[PDB]
């Protein structure tokens, strides 16, 4: 694994240009190699005993799997020397995605939807990514709207990586009760009150499904109730539909297959990429330009 | 809001109601 004590300080070898996320943990800045001024976002995070481990796997697993195309491409790890009353803090190196994420594209579209072939698009190379994690034995656990970022080219690569965890074979199951309430796979909850209850990729495929719905209506199913609630209803409650009779059979049809309550009739990552909603797709490129312009147009 | 990590802990990260 990785060592944060060979961690040499970035000197003045990046400028931190502005601040472009906050998530759960640090902040994240637009950053600029200052020689040859190619850019990349810099994630900056106090090291702290208390956060380390957390730190840690996120690193492992970009250096380990970015090389794919819907993964944001790791760089390197830095480590900001400061004076003795001051925390250190690490820099994480990487990929920058000049568009922001699909929360923040949602949220500056009229009307907080996008186009139903945007959606399509997005999702496929969301289930792309995913289909190279889960066959290298790794759940992403948090699959949502903000951590899914847009290129500038409109080039879709998935984030955050401190969460997720690596298998060892490929029936191999997980307990660990975390994520964000309104984006969990009902087995994931089950982990709350069932010491015996288990998941897998499968719960990274529900997820998947309410960020369509995300992308759709502009807020995952539930978000007019807190987190409490809906960790407590989204059991009971049948699996969550699309509202508007408007988007396609198509559409309707594939977020049934994401959203199936019960895990084992929930198809895998793999027959989920052959449904027609992600299958029978124009082209890529065709998609791509139509939602790079959008991206400009609302910047 | 909000989101939930390791050992008993939650913070500010997806939301609230
Ligand atoms: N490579 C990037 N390029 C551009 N913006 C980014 C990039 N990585 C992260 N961001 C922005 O910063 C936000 C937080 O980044 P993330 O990597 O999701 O941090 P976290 O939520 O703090 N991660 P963790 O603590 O590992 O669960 C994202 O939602 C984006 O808005
Ligand atoms: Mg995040």
């Amino acid at each position: 694994e990785i060592d944060l004590s060979a961690l040499r300080d970035p000197a003045g070898i990046f400028e931190l240009v502005e601040l472009v996320g906050n998530g759960t943990y640090g902040q994240v800045y637009k950053g600029r190699h200052v020689k040859t001024g190619q850019l990349a976002a810099i994630k900056v995070m106090d090291v702290t005993g208390d956060e380390e481990e957390e730190i840690k796997q996120e690193i492992n697993m970009l250096k380990k799997y970015s090389h794919h195309r819907n993964i944001a491409t790791y760089y390197g790890a830095f480590i900001k020397k400061n004076p003795p009353g001051m925390d250190d803090q690490l820099w994480l190196v990487m990929e920058f995605c000049g568009a922001g994420s699909v929360t923040d594209l949602i949220k500056n579209t009229k009307g907080n939807t996008l186009k139903e072939e945007w959606i399509a698009y997005i999702c496929r190379e969301i289930l792309r990514g995913l289909s190279h994690l889960h066959q290298h034995k790794v759940i992403h656990r948090d699959i949502k709207g903000q951590n899914v970022l847009l290129t500038e080219n409109a080039e879709v690569k998935l984030v955050d990586f401190g969460v997720s965890a690596q298998l060892d074979r490929t029936v191999g199951r997980r307990n660990t009760f975390i994520g964000t309430p309104y984006w969990m796979a009902p087995e994931v909850i089950a982990c709350d009150e069932n010491p015996d209850a288990t998941y897998d990729f499968k719960s990274d495929l529900w997820s998947l499904g309410i960020t369509a719905i995300e992308m759709a209506e502009g807020a995952p199913p539930l978000c007019d109730m807190h987190p409490m609630r809906a960790l407590f209803l989204i059991p009971r409650n049948p699996a969550p539909r699309l509202k508007s009779k408007k988007w396609s059979k198509k559409f309707q049809s594939f977020i049934e297959s994401c959203l199936v309550k019960n895990h084992s009739q929930r198809p895998a990552t793999e027959q989920l990429m052959k449904h027609p909603f992600i299958r029978d797709q124009p082209n890529e490129r065709q998609v791509r330009i139509q939602l790079k312009d959008h991206i400009d147009r609302t910047k | 809001s909000w989101t939930i990590r390791t050992r008993g802990r939650i913070a500010t990260c997806s939301c609230s109601c």
